[PDB]
């Protein structure tokens, strides 16, 4: 239930910073509030549940969280 | 009356030059020959036929660059002989009639690399003796220990030869012509997945450093790509001297794996810790316990982050369970060789093992075969 | 019953459709893409936003051109569903949602390039199925034999890949860049030496049509620059459009001569020939004779006169002595690619080798690096 | 739509017009000023203060005139208003109010020009829309084409425009001060050589009267100067409004000579026929074998006899013997400009391209170079 | 000592000549060639068939002037012929029968002109030397820099050059024929929009010195242009030499910025920046950041004041953030492709790479192709 | 008796195959198994898991070939059952239900490789008889004399038995596992000297059929090493299957005498003719002179010319000088170990000892080591 704000959970290959302690690099967008969430990915999580594996990491490769 | 006799390595790739009973080579630079490959407007200045060494380096985007050494091979012997004068009269800065040389070769070559490397060094530099020695040797007598077996892998090729109290057995000598120039030509042929183009020579040595720097070993390679595939962690940037930057990714640890698999390359031969374990069997049998425990890694190709835990865990997992295996891998394994060359020179016999100008006049350049192993 | 399966050859010079047992393509019209420069006057005509193939081709002068490939890599997308969509709906009057695509590509390519192709073809245009295979292996299977090495030389790449008792090696498929536009720009620019001036991208289409109307490679170079410096026998005049003849004269044979030495245009690679002997050489000892013996040919920028003798000699200087070569090629070789490719769909056993859509739909758009080759 | 815009020319010499949807102009007539003369018996004159148009041409005993246009260019404002005036109330007799107003206007002109025109529009006769237009896109327009070369000829200036598939040529649109006023001046000047003196502006209307209905253009100049040397079979009469009769002879087709040969009166220029080769010339090499084909007359200026054939077989002459050359001469080019006018205003589309009375209200008069070309 | 050269820059706008080792050009005149247009009536005045040089500017009102050079290529000869004599024989006063003589040309021209330029000095001249060499690579002599590219514009001709360590790039030579007498014209055609004419070549002058005394290069064009919509505070007045005062204002900066856009002409190429931009990216990628720093300004065209500024803004800004931009733009870089050449000819160096008599002699005018670049 | 039993002989190298009572076997094939080693990109050019016998040796270049017999033990079962069922079913037509098999080893193996075999013969081909014999013993049949020594050399294991009057002596019985596999490998160790690489099993191949094509074994070596030094006298080329020749020279008697000398190979054992030596004098006193006079040679490895000669040699130096010494070599000992199992299978009272399928479900597998020998 860690909660951080947006862009500095982006992570960019240029800077190798900026990045929290404790969070598993696997699954960044869980930590990320509600409303931040319908902020970045335009959807709620049930529905982002429902969304096959590879159009999620798409997702997430948009959003910079990958 | 003691005169320092020249120690120079010539690998496939890089040269290095020292004197004996040193510590450290005084002279390293990459055996690179480039010609200019574009027209000239400006009268005026000087014009140089040859570039030769770092020089051919710093002004390489103006010029084709050929290696005189590949696969441990010598092909143009007029670029040898060039960068044996750039060694001699601009990086030393001494006279070569006054000295011995040593030089190193690898195990398994052609017959008559020795006999005109012998005929070149008596005529042309005119020196009062010399000696060829082979590349593993020295790097066991500069582990300092007189029993293992040494697998050196350099630029052009790699060999393991096992030795016992200091008998070398040569029934079990084993050859691979696997090298950092093929792991060079897959990086080439894999980033062409990522939209990276490198085509020239000058590509070659950008992508060569690319390799150097951003490489590593997988200890499980399957647990790596299952990784790579599924988050981004495993990602690095690298610019090149135009100033764009380029992401490798992936790519980091699936061409060191080459040298594991070389399936991947289309070579139907063994991995490199296959070869070392054939070339311990071939053993007899009472040796074999000694050899598991002073395995010895030499060569800049070596110089891999993560090679020794995967080099044990496959050796742990091809020997018997019963005999505990360590691997031997000294820090400053890239010049392990020369610096056997500066014990080997050193020592109070080898005065008696020189090879003198008058027995070449004697008996032409096969002397070499007779008084070299 | 069973539907026919439509088949498109995406080229970087001309693109290609047609129908799975047709003899020949439906359509082949240019890929270029037009847009007006200049600003309409006349109100109530109707203007047209972009111009597709060769309508595109007709109204030159107004327009500017634009190829969504270069290279054999699709550098713009739109561009791309605008031709796709005048491929489907205009060249052929056919839904495309129920029929399945065979698509071809170049060997070495970014995957991103395969991913956004099948990502067109399936989430807008709603194929059923779809396919992407490599050119020159469509070559052989327009050839009709099963042991050959393909040149396959395009307006974007010069691809060689040899296939031994149908089974392709991977480690000897060579991709040199130069290709027919190259020899369309150095036409431009030795053009500029007899007075004529070409710039706008209008004239490169007529700068296209003196390189097809009157070149031809040259058996012996020198021999013929001597001829050409001697007399004027061998010279030609073209007429513009506009009612000005030109004299083209020496520079017929100078235009695809840099095939053969692309030292011309300042790029370091080898020739053609050379680029097929590395290939040769690449393979196993055993399979070089049954390959000197089924050399293919292939693409329009093999269609210069003369190409097929000078490859014959350069091949026969460089190979050894005691065999024959012989170069097959047929005088359609310019829809080889898509014939055969006509001919992969045909067969009865590639009916459960197609991408399922619903196979996509569980797997997104990476299945064709796992389905495909 | 029942209500009907109206469509004015306003050239250099007459001013035509007429209602929107008709074949021919409703009112034509010069734009002349006539102002009192400083000297004698202007007691027949009364309140008024000037006349303008046919009242002003029958006094012109009393008078002097004045053209309000100087070469295409607006030197006098209130002379235009007493013109638009007269046009307005004198011969349509429509308010201007609820009628929209079409105008024409030479290609190359100050931007001044057009803000003064649509400001001196809104403001002094609140008309609820208005728009300017470019004269030779009228002509085509009324030619029925939609490719080809406009040389427009009127009083003031000629000038030379291609069109390709609507698509106007801005850098090939070429203006030159040659026209039928230069021309009266000329006759004026060669008319002394027989003896007879004109000086005075009504004079002027005597000579260009006499221009109007006489001269005629000689296909070939020598030959005709030859003739109308050896013979006066080339010889007519012409009789003066005083009663007496001259006769002109030689000069008849010496004065539109200037066209084609600008020496005659001193400037630098060449003539028409140069004017529309190098504004072909100027255009792209893909275009040009339209517009040989398409020539298209127009203005007052052309109407003389011979005109076609001489600039034909000049064109001819100029341009390559491959192509095909055909001039178009309606004959009713004389009022082109006013009839595609008539058709402009007929389309259903030209009804959203109206300059609405808010539109000028919050954006000044310089809305004109935002919505109109 | 030998006897000193002279070097001669034919450039299209002025011809400069002066002896070797010298620091300036000793006669600098506009390449004008005029003629007599009207009649003389005074007998006994005396006749000249034509002014040639400083001279024809003196009396421009009763001439027709031509320049022989246009787009960097001799149209005319005789004109060249005239030229010469005057160069030679009377704005230095110097025997060309006793002096090497070195000329200037740009990269990419017709072929011929080198051979009619070699026959014309050795056949009228009797010269017994002569040398020919590109403009940008005197002008980079003239930098003082060996590594660097050139870009120079001058009346005819823009080309930029990639060099090296003094080896140029042919494959990366760019050309582009943008030049002042374009600008000259485009001012014309846009100095007549507000209300101003200027036809004759008399008045083409005029406009020459209203572009070299009131234009610039703004560094922002839209901002400039609100601003110099906004307010009246860029108005400049010039004074005709009649007497005559005119007011440039906005079309101050909107003349030299169609060098940046092209697409005013209604040429489809790009700007300059983007023409450098390409030229470097031609280049090999070791090289390019030595390109990127040594960027080299000359030509007459270049001379405006805050050109610089935006070829150092467009440049950085098209290239990688990471590197930085620096542009060479000395305060006397007109005469640079003379200065150079006179360092040229007085190296020691050179003598040994002048084309001799002798060796004209034996291998005609077609001897300059093999000698000089 | 009216059926013919079937025989064959599978020894390491070769594969025989035929019927009883014939003088020649039907059908000989190499006994090698080939998998495919690269992807396969062709539709319904069909599959093929594994190619056994000659039509793997047809296609060496795409296969990887497994020996399934090494030094005379069954390595592997699979690949011995695949090439069990292609010698009955593909090179003989015949069912093995309706027939007696035959089959031969080496005398000193582990008997679980003889149970194996006997339960694969009997458990999966459901063979009604089945008889194990020893093929020293079969050559001695095929000899067609009682008494004598035989040394039988096959490609995996050499093994020398003495037989006086029909009367087996085991303790007599030497085997060593020297034999043409060693010798290709060394042939291909000492192949590298003159530059000549072979590392793949295509190669391997390749040098097996140097090595049966020329070698030959010299009577005396250091005068054989003296003339080879001396002179080029001894020296041949053989053509490679890609055109290129090679020169095999003085390594033509260093590969077949390292029988002779083990020592070449690092093995402590002594050479054939010793061995027989010791086997000699193994036995009894009185039996030495029929065994010195009844000494024959047997399988390829002694195919060698001279071989007989210089074991004639040996033998006659190491025994003593009074008695005789005969070295019968039969012109087609290559298959006597097949010709002699022949007659074995001629004869009424042998088929008296064939081990029944009633035996075998009695007694389970283990019956063939007290049935056989
Ligand atoms: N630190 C390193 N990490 C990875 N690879 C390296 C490193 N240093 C050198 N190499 C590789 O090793 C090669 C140099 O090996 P070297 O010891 O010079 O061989 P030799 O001396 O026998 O020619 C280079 O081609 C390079 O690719
Ligand atoms: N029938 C004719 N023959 C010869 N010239 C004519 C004739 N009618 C008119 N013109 C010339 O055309 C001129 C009128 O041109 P006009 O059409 O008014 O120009 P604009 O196109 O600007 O309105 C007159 O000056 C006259 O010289
Ligand atoms: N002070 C100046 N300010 C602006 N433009 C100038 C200036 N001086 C020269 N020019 C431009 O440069 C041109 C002269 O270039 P020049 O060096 O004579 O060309 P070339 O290299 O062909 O001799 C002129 O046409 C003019 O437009
Ligand atoms: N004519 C020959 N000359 C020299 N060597 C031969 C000849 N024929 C066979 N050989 C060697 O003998 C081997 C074959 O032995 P073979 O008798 O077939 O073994 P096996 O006893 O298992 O049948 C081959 O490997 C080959 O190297």
């Amino acid at each position: 239930q860690k909660i951080y704000p947006y862009e500095m959970l982006v992570v960019t290959n240029k800077g190798r910073t900026k990045l929290p302690p404790g969070v598993d690099r696997m699954r960044l967008e869980r930590h990320l509030s509600a409303e931040d969430f319908s902020r970045v990915f335009s959807m709620s999580p049930e529905e982002f549940g429902k969304l096959a594996l590879w159009k999620r990491n798409e997702l997430k490769k948009k959003a910079s969280l990958f | 009356d003691d005169i320092a006799a020249l120690v120079v390595d010539n690998g496939s790739g890089m040269c290095k030059a020292g004197f004996a009973g040193d510590d450290a080579p005084r002279a390293v630079f990459p055996s690179i020959v480039g010609r200019p490959r574009h027209q000239g407007v400006m009268v005026g200045m000087g014009q140089k036929d040859s570039y030769v060494g770092d020089e051919a380096q710093s002004k390489r985007g103006i010029l084709t660059l050929k290696y005189p050494i590949e696969h441990g091979i010598v092909t143009n012997w007029d670029d040898m002989e060039k960068i044996w004068h750039h060694t001699f009269y601009n990086e030393l800065r001494v006279a070569p009639e006054e000295h011995p040389v040593l030089l190193t070769e690898a195990p398994l070559n052609p017959k008559a690399n020795r006999e005109k490397m012998t005929q070149i060094m008596f005529e042309t530099f005119n020196t009062p003796a010399m000696y060829v020695a082979i590349q593993a040797v020295l790097s066991l007598y500069a582990s300092g220990r007189t029993t293992g077996i040494v697998m050196d892998s350099g630029d052009g090729v790699t060999h393991t030869v096992p030795i016992y109290e200091g008998y070398a057995l040569p029934h079990a000598i084993l050859r691979l012509d696997l090298a950092g120039r093929d792991l060079t030509d897959y990086l080439m042929k894999i980033l062409t997945e990522r939209g990276y183009s490198f085509t020239t020579t000058a590509e070659r040595e950008i992508v060569r450093d690319i390799k150097e720097k951003l490489c590593y070993v997988a200890l499980d390679f399957e647990q790596e790509m299952a990784t790579a595939a599924s988050s981004s962690s495993l990602e690095k940037s690298y610019e090149l001297p135009d100033g764009q930057v380029i992401t490798i990714g992936n790519e980091r640890f699936r061409c060191p794996e080459a040298l594991f698999q070389p399936s991947f390359l289309g070579m139907e031969s063994c991995g490199i810790h296959e070869t070392t374990f054939n070339s311990i069997m071939k053993c007899d049998v009472d040796i074999r316990k000694d050899l598991y425990a002073n395995t010895v890694l030499s060569g800049g190709t070596t110089m891999y982050p993560g090679i020794a835990d995967r080099m044990q865990k496959e050796i742990t997992a091809l020997a018997p369970s019963t005999m505990k295996i360590k691997i031997i891998a000294p820090p400053e394994r890239k010049y392990s060789v020369w610096i056997g060359g500066s014990i080997l020179a050193s020592l109070s016999t080898f005065q008696q093992m020189w090879i003198s100008k008058q027995e070449y006049d004697e008996s032409g350049p096969s002397i070499v075969h007779r008084k070299c192993f």
